[PDB]
RNA sequence: GCCGUCGCUGGCAGUCGGCAGAGCGAGAAAGAGAGUGGCGCGGACGCUACGCCGCGACGAGUAGGAGGGCCGCUGCGGUG
RNA sequence: UGGAAUGCGAGUGCCUAGUGGGCCACUUUUGGUAAGCAGAACUGGCGCUGCGGGAUGAACCGAACGCCGGGUUAAGGCGCC
RNA sequence: GGGCCCGGGGGGCCACGCGUCCCCCGCGAGCGCACGGGGUCGGCGGCGAUGUCGGCUACCCACCCGACCCGUCUUGAAACACGGACCAAGGAGUCUAACACGUGCGCGAGUCGGGGGCUACGAAAGCCGCCGUGGCGCAAUGAAGGUGAAGGCCGGCGGCGCGCCGCCGGCCGAGGUGGGAUCCCGAGGCCUUCCAGUCCGCCGAGGGCGCACCACCGGCCCGUCUCGCCCGCCGCGCCGG
RNA sequence: AGGGCGUGAAACCGUUAAGAGGUAAACGGGUGGGGUCCGCGCAGUCCGCCCGGAGGAUUCAACCCGGCGGCGCGGUCCGGCCGUGCCGGCGGGGCGGAUCUCCCGCUCCCGUCGGCGGGGGACCGCCCCCCGGCCGGCGACCGGCCGCCGCCGGGCGCAUU
RNA sequence: AGACCCACUCCCCGGCGCCGGGGGGCCCAAGUCCUUCUGAUCGAGGCCCAGCCCGUGGACGGUGUGAGGCCGGUAGCGGCCCCCGGCGCGCCGGGCCCGGGUCUUCCCGGAGUCGGGUUGCUUGGGAAUGCAGCCCAAAGCGGGUGGUAAACUCCAUCUAA
């Protein structure tokens, strides 16, 4: 279970960074890189990840399917979205709220998405 | 659990102290949720005392 | 001990609850149908309870069955049933003190001459 | 100095015990060496059993252990004599011999005599000259099946004669276990003095008679 | 803590060979990171060699 | 481990936790159990009454195998045989009682603590207590002596 | 005002959202109960629960005790 | 009508270090011509304790201490220092 | 003076529907200002690229108040008490055994293979089960010989004279008093137009079963003492219970 | 790195620069002045929505095709594995048992009759595998259809979006 | 030892010839490929689908960093060559002329030692565990031991010098 698995990794994980009175998690599908039960991207049956696309245009939304929990090969569904800024966010909001897929990560996913799109604009 | 080890003279799997580790399913279940008092989530910060006189 | 305390009048169909281990008692002949919740149950105690038709719970199952603990009989093992408490109290060399002394050996030669019989100095 | 309640301790460290500490860091290397000498010995005497000569049954002394049997040093001359095995020929064919041991009772004697006869029935004996068999030697067919034996030969085991449930009689129900024991202790304790009193009594009255 | 699904057996070509094995009970045993650390801590001391001046 | 011990926390504190006045001297009071009848008399009398003196006969060359006599109470008597032994006897009708041989289980004397189930049994042992035999006889059993 | 300690063995799993309805600080027991008859698709942060939040009191220290150090040093198993 | 007032949550068990040179003051007090002498009772202190005052000072008087701003005090003071 | 400042013949009221009976004689809507659950301005000004702006701390210097040199033994150290000229590196509660208590883990009336054996890291790890011998625990007590851990009720007989003891068969059964977390029942009670009476909950006088633990009183086992009457038998005893 | 040569500390010393100097020096608190440097300053922030001007496009919604995913009390869809579930089995077997019991090796006795030791079999407890029936999970454990929703790719929409 | 039965031909010694663990030596995979940093590099990037090549060899060391592939090595029931050994098979000359059961008659043991006294040391060994000096000094169904001195008496158990 998530709670059992969190009790194994809360303070012992290759993704755990403790430094400068801070703590981060570098595993995939953690929306805030936060060593938190909520935002851990491995222990839950349903997780949401947002990454920049392979080329610096658009984001990739990763969703964990329900069936293959023990089958890493086919557990994550990756969708690339390369619309305008307001349309990219609208899709993520619907991908989470309409499906009721981890609704508590809605704004974290939207906030992370806005940060990737912003970083893909030309630097000044 | 049903069958003791065959290649160890006397051994069986260690018993579980907690059968259902899904703490979120337990807490959100109807049975527990009927026994709880309503949450008290209002925050009462300190009141600056003004002199009535 | 659990069978005795669950046999008192008016404790029928009540789930015995102990925060600890339920050990088997070979001196018991007939094991009545019990419902029990414990942290641990020894391998032989488990077979006897079930073979009598009883039910063994964990504490995560007591919550889903008795969220407030209703219909429960909380029970505890003998706290003073330990060898140490035989050594606590008035020091062994004081009047009417039945405290157990700390001896490396037990026998005629080991702390029985003077102070323990009037024929040798004194007794108290 | 003693401090409140505590055991009184007498450690035996008033000599130069550090000059004579025996560490055990060679234990695994000893275990390997002992095993390697068991293997090279098993190869050396094959097909003879690796364990060694067959040992007899014996009852452990004292009242603490006489309910148990174990492997003794070697079969006794009375046992070998009753089993028709020459004592000097016994060691040559895997049988151990103990000239010291005495047979006090028949049943123990018989048990080892039968143990010998069973062993002689399992013995596969290779002829002295392989091409020239002789009278007692095993046939060539059963020499192709002769394989070395692992573990003690005919291991000795403590077997219990199970008794089934039977209806209790009135004679047994009436028996008094405690009284019988207490009276038996008294009789074996006052036997010598009672016999003395009887002797003196006869003397006292005889002088009155004569 | 009672589910024993079927585990695929894969061919050397990396594909499911169609065969299956029920998940052994040992994979449902309690996960105790502190029993492990106790046992690892004390067993790893057993292959040491002595050092002394 | 030495990292969890007082010495690490006592770095920088003069006296290392033994005081400035009394200091830590070599052997004040004597070595070992010195002073039992002297400056250490209260501790010995208070906590070890009987320590000094002699009591009882000497016995040279004691052999503890001669007095070997493990005991079992009646409340544990039926554990020496399997469970089906008891249930079969309790439910059979011919009245046949099973034989419990306590010597085979490694006991010599049978003691009386506890109560027996209402079930006839034949008990074999080297020794019995008086109350053991009565309790064994109260359920319809018999006591059998072995040498 | 701020730091820490102690206490309240205080509060938060209720993030219960369009399969929706936001409360339970309030002088004074126990249900914001259940019934049967007489346009938009939207709503901040949180929760390393070993975490976060609130309120009140307090804070001298040798000998000595205890706790915590994301204080520091050398080597070993993992990991980065 | 929990049978006076007032205040306060109590009880209990293990393991336990350092100490076992003390000294001072009001009052009482033994020896001594007396002593910043020797010896007691009670309480409070110094020892372990800074801080305002007694110019200075182990103990006197006031008051006991987290790092700060404002206000007011104590004992003591307000010619100049 | 007190009696909602009793009753009768200009100035402030946290008086303001009514049917009535009669003592006496359950929702109006808005809007707004604020001495109202801890500060805002929906108020402004000057200066600014080569000499000027900010930089707590930090380097040097100055001034005012404060300020005796540390470690140590000591009632008391700045002491005319001892160590210390300066700098680097080294430098002092460790390891083994035993014991006690506390804590953590495993199993649990058991538990432990530590010795032995089997089968690069590995001298590790894994296995033994007729390898658990053995240790500790499960039984105490006495110098020892030794002994060694609940009872009552019903019916019959025997001895003494309704009761007592000895002996036989059937029934129940590991004590009780006080306190005691928790648990249990439930008088009454928890509202919405109004009446009835239901389902689930919830508070509760009173009453119960009572964990651990403590205090007290009984009981049981071993040693010893006092009194006293019996029961057993292959051994009739200086016997045994 | 120049033959006792890797690095090259501290004490202590020479010199250069700056500052200062009659109550030995040093020190705490508080400012002040001066320096060394740092801001890699010197017309001063950034973000969302909205209004308006200039423009400019892989042009929006809605529809169709395909793929993927979430959920479904599909009020009770089919197929599945599947219950540390319960019932019925001529079910085919392993493990254990201080529950009972025709065959054999050795031995006492006359060719007979008994004891030890060695084997079937029955029985009971547990377990695994096979078949039928109820309820049962699939949230440590899934597939196919249908439905709803969401997302993406491709068409079409060509402009008060 | 004698008698009656029963059964026996291989066991070794000195020489001589033939046949299947140990020591020493020599050897056995694969990049110095293409760009590139450097004083020099073993560094960094690359080496098609596939994934530079070997790999039973990715221990280690050397070489101008830091190297599985440059060298030595490492792996391998790998190869070759010498020597010692062992285990077997034959011949010559030798030695032994060998055994078991039952009856009959015979024979059988360690002395200045044991044991005893006393002394000193020693031990857990206590009216004396062991050892030694001096004195006494044996026996032959005897002697020693049987953890409290001693007498009488049975047992058990060994057979010292
Ligand atoms: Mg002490
Ligand atoms: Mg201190
Ligand atoms: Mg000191
Ligand atoms: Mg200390
Ligand atoms: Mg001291
Ligand atoms: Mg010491
Ligand atoms: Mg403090
Ligand atoms: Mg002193
Ligand atoms: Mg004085
Ligand atoms: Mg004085
Ligand atoms: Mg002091
Ligand atoms: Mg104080
Ligand atoms: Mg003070
Ligand atoms: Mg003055
Ligand atoms: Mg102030
Ligand atoms: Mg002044
Ligand atoms: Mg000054
Ligand atoms: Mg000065
Ligand atoms: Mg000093
Ligand atoms: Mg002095
Ligand atoms: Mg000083
Ligand atoms: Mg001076
Ligand atoms: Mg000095
Ligand atoms: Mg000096
Ligand atoms: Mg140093
Ligand atoms: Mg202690
Ligand atoms: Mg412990
Ligand atoms: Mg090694
Ligand atoms: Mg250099
Ligand atoms: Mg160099
Ligand atoms: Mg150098
Ligand atoms: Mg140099
Ligand atoms: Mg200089
Ligand atoms: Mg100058
Ligand atoms: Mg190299
Ligand atoms: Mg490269
Ligand atoms: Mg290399
Ligand atoms: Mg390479
Ligand atoms: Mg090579
Ligand atoms: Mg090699
Ligand atoms: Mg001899
Ligand atoms: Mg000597
Ligand atoms: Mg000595
Ligand atoms: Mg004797």
């Amino acid at each position: 279970s998530a709670h059992l698995q969190w009790m194994v990794v809360r303070n012992c994980s290759s993704f755990l960074i403790k430094r400068n009175k801070q703590t981060y998690s570098t595993e995939p599908n953690n929306l805030k890189a936060r060593n938190s039960f909520r935002y851990n991207g491995l222990i839950h049956r349903k997780t949401v990840g947002v990454e920049p696309a392979a080329d610096g245009k658009g984001v990739v939304v990763v969703m964990k399917r329900r069936s293959g929990q023990r089958k890493p090969a086919t557990s994550y569904v990756r969708t690339t979205i390369n619309k305008n800024a307001r349309a990219t966010l609208s899709s993520i909001r619907h991908m989470i709220r309409k499906n009721k897929y981890h609704p508590d990560l809605r704004m974290a996913a939207i906030r992370r998405a806005s940060a990737i799109l912003r970083s893909q604009k030309p630097v000044m | 659990w049903r069958k003791a080890a065959s290649l160890k003279s006397n051994y069986n799997l260690p018993m579980h102290k907690m059968l259902n580790t899904d703490l979120s399913r337990i807490l959100k279940s109807p049975e527990i949720q009927r026994a709880l008092r309503a949450p008290r989530k209002k925050i009462h910060r300190r009141v600056l005392k003004k002199n009535p006189l | 001990r659990m069978i005795r305390k669950m046999k008192l009048p008016g404790r029928e169909n009540k789930t015995a609850v102990v925060v600890g281990t339920v050990t088997d008692d070979v001196r018991v002949q007939e094991v009545p149908k019990l419902k029990v919740c414990a942290l641990r149950v020894t391998s032989r105690a488990r077979s006897r309870i079930l073979k009598a038709g009883g039910k063994i719970l964990t504490f995560d199952q007591l919550a889903l069955d008795s969220p407030k603990g209703r219909g429960t009989v909380l029970l505890s093992g003998p706290r003073k049933g330990r060898e140490v408490y035989r050594h606590f109290g008035k020091a062994p060399g004081t009047p009417h003190s039945h405290t157990k002394p700390y001896v490396r050996s037990k026998g005629r030669k080991f702390e029985r001459a003077r102070g323990r019989r009037a024929s040798r100095g004194y007794k108290n | 100095a003693p401090s409140r309640n505590g055991m009184i301790l007498k450690p035996h460290f008033h000599k130069d015990w550090q000059r004579r500490v025996a560490t055990w860091f060679n234990q695994p290397a000893r275990k390997i060496r002992r095993r390697k000498a068991r293997q090279a010995r098993a190869r050396r005497i094959a097909p003879r059993p690796a364990a060694g000569p067959i040992r007899p049954i014996v009852r452990c002394p004292t009242v603490r252990y006489h309910t148990k049997v174990r492997a003794g040093r070697g079969f006794s001359l009375e046992e070998l004599r009753v089993a028709g095995i020459h004592k000097k020929v016994a060691r040559t064919i895997g049988i151990s011999v103990d000239p010291r041991r005495r047979n006090k009772s028949t049943e123990s004697l018989q048990a080892n005599v039968q143990r010998l006869k069973e062993y002689r029935s399992k013995l596969v004996l290779f002829p002295r000259k392989p091409s020239a068999p002789k009278k007692g030697d095993s046939s060539a067919e059963e020499l192709k099946l002769a394989t070395q034996l692992t573990g003690p030969v005919m291991p000795i085991r403590n077997v219990f004669k199970k008794e089934k449930a039977r209806v209790i009689t009135e004679e047994e129900k009436n028996f008094k276990a405690f009284a019988s024991l207490r009276m038996a202790r008294a009789n074996a304790r006052l036997f010598g003095i009672r016999a003395k009193r009887a002797k003196e009594a006869a003397e006292q009255d005889v002088e009155k008679k004569k | 803590a009672c589910a024993r699904p079927l585990i695929s057996v894969y061919s050397e070509k990396g594909e499911s060979s169609g065969k299956n094995v029920t998940l052994p009970a040992v994979f449902k045993a309690p996960i105790r990171p502190d029993i492990v650390n106790f046992v690892h801590t004390n067993l790893r001391k057993n292959n040491r060699q002595p050092y002394a001046v | 481990p030495s990292r969890l011990r007082k010495t690490r926390k006592l770095r920088g504190h003069v006296s290392h936790g033994h005081g400035r006045i009394g200091k830590h001297r070599k052997h004040p009071g004597g070595r070992g159990n010195a002073g039992g009848m002297h400056h250490h008399r209260i501790n010995f009398d208070k906590y070890h009454p009987g320590y000094f003196g002699k009591v009882g006969m000497r016995h040279y060359h004691l052999k503890r195998n001669q007095s070997f006599c493990p005991t079992v109470n009646l409340d544990k008597l039926w554990t020496l045989v399997s469970e089906q032994t008891r249930v079969n006897a309790a439910k059979n009708k011919t009245g046949a009682a099973p034989i419990i041989d306590v010597v085979r289980s490694g006991y010599y004397k049978v003691l009386g603590k506890g109560k027996l189930p209402k079930q006839p049994v034949i008990v074999k042992a080297k020794f019995f207590s008086r109350r053991a035999e009565e309790k064994i006889k109260g359920v319809g059993g018999a006591c059998v002596l072995v040498a």
